[PDB]
């Protein structure tokens, strides 16, 4: 009962912390004119040390409509503050569940909040166009996590809505 | 100052006055320059392509 439910909450808590180190640093590698590594907002190098802000999005309407996507990462840092509003609703819903119906819609926004990380992660692998960084792989593996957490969710749910639905009559 | 000059000068009008000149040897006009087209990212486009 309440072990799947801590199982859950663990996920999503290891999820947002893979996101926050994903948002930080070392998301790509990028050789420059020597290997330098980025995280969406800035730039470092391996002189050998110094950092800057190389998110510069100048130099049809459509590639102008992708570098304006692709420019402050409009996308993942949304879907990351949709990720913690998921959160705080399964921590609302944890404790003292009066209506059994909040927990759906948390469920449905979490999963559209994996949606958009994803299609987060398409938009910035599409305006890299030579390696990778581990903190994209870390929002792959919270993304995964992600998705387990919501399957687990809504088999809870699913749980309660047949235990609900067997008192009931 | 000089006795002939052999140079890409424009024969115009305004130089037949003073001097004389011969027969062109390479005829030319005006051009367009443009780059030449490499690949371009093609994007959304590139679905009903």
């Amino acid at each position: 009962r309440g072990v799947q439910m801590l199982l859950t909450t663990v996920g999503a808590f290891a999820a947002f912390s893979l996101m926050t180190i994903a948002v930080g640093t070392d998301y790509w590698l990028y050789s420059r004119g020597v290997m330098t590594h980025s995280g969406l907002w800035r730039t470092c190098c391996l002189f050998k040390g110094l950092c800057k802000q190389i998110d510069h999005f100048p130099e049809d309407t459509a590639e102008y409509f992708l570098r304006a996507v692709r420019a402050s990462s409009i996308f993942p840092i949304l879907s990351v503050i949709l990720l913690f509003m998921g959160g705080l609703c399964i921590a609302a819903s944890e404790f003292y569940k009066t209506r059994h119906n909040i927990i759906l819609s948390a469920g449905i926004f979490f999963v559209s909040a994996g949606l958009s990380n994803i299609i987060g992660i398409i938009v910035y692998i599409s305006a890299n166009a030579y390696s990778y960084g581990w903190s994209f792989y870390f929002g792959a593996l919270s993304f995964i996590i992600a998705e387990m957490v919501g399957v687990l969710a809504v088999h809870m749910f699913i749980d309660r809505h047949k235990q609900l639905r067997a008192t009931a009559r | 100052k000089a006795d002939i000059a052999i140079a890409p000068l424009t024969i115009t009008l305004v130089r037949e006055e003073v001097i004389d000149f011969s027969k062109p040897f390479m005829s030319l006009g005006i051009s367009i320059m443009i780059k030449k087209p490499q690949k371009s990212k093609p994007g959304v486009f590139s679905f009903l392509d």
